[PDB]
């Protein structure tokens, strides 16, 4: 089972829809890419 | 006083040293509890082979780091 | 813990406005991580 | 099998001080072995 | 397969926590010393 | 077809044996067609 | 160039213990190359 | 220049039918003018 | 030296069966030098 | 020693086809070594 992108990502998926970042599969491609930090991930969505 | 990780192979062991002991002392204190003779044991930390006649703590060897072993000859 | 009790409070706001599916609802909200907001945003395009 | 599952706790630390870029991350991490005490200082010299 | 870093990657690691992290020179040495962490350090530590 | 690349795997073993010197190393395996065996024989006088 | 050119032989040679070169390659050399000859060579002088 | 190097090819075929002693080869191929054929009918009667 | 001074004649003959290294030099020096004529006198002795 | 005195014109003989040994060097004798003369002494006896 272990694990699956929505239950990992959770807090993290959480703040990033909370600031308007609604596209899940970005959000879990720049997840994975900063390994699970908001703060890397927002600034990977800022600029594609 | 400073406790510091030694490294080999897989291996760890750790050991008690007074900041300013010698490397020598140092030598002679991983010795005394992992066999590897004085003679046979360079020492690596951040890049620099530690030399026998100088301050553990002149290599800024911070509590809880690992120094590792190279044994040699 | 539970979806119908995790999201109760979420699942609540969608179907007062007529999001009556709750599979998909579930699914939207699993991926926005409880955001109704998000969610919503999910819901209107797949 | 994979750099973001294979270097995720790296990538972590490496966002967690500020260095977002992915491919800088990545590729300074592969020199160092998987380092993060090694993949920084490539970072910090554009030796990558 | 057939690529530096993943070739030589347990190596690299071992070096880089010895704070030997300069790529090309590290390369270098291992290659020299056929893989061997033990000889590339004695390469490193006098060029 | 280069030293290093050909004798790869012989030079490493030499190496953690602590013969570290590749001139003589790849000096001693060519003479021994690359056995180990032999160039540590060699080696050890050679 | 004898180590290049009794490679195989010279790794037939040390794999059986022979790990004079100098001696190898003077067996080989009269011999013509051959590893069968050469250790006969080898065994007596 | 050299017995080894001229009788190269003979000397190999000598040793590989199991004619090990060069001195004895060398002898037989400078008479028969290197032709293996020769050499070998002298060493099977001396 | 015969083995020498006969080398490329030696050689002729051997590669047409005429082995016996004696006989040839012979035959050879009484050809004085000749192939052709040592040939003939290896055929009738 | 005639096969080594008369080498030289032994061969030129036999490079004619006169390969009968006996026969040449009785020629050369009598032409005191003259390739020429015992050529003349050859073909008529």
């Amino acid at each position: 089972g272990i694990l699956d992108p929505e239950e990992r990502y959770e807090h993290q998926l959480r703040q990033l829809n909370d600031m308007g970042f609604f596209d899940f599969d970005r959000n879990v491609a720049a997840l994975r890419r900063s390994g699970g930090s908001v703060q890397g991930a927002l600034d990977s969505l800022l600029n594609g | 006083s400073l406790n510091i990780h030694i490294k080999s192979g897989q291996d760890k062991w750790e050991v008690n040293v007074a900041p300013e002991s010698t490397v020598l002392q140092f030598k002679e204190a991983i010795n005394k509890a992992n066999g590897i003779p004085v003679a046979n044991q360079r020492l690596i930390y951040s890049g620099k082979i530690l030399k026998d006649d100088q301050t553990v703590e002149s290599y800024h060897i911070q509590d809880g780091h690992s120094v590792h072993l190279v044994k040699s000859q």
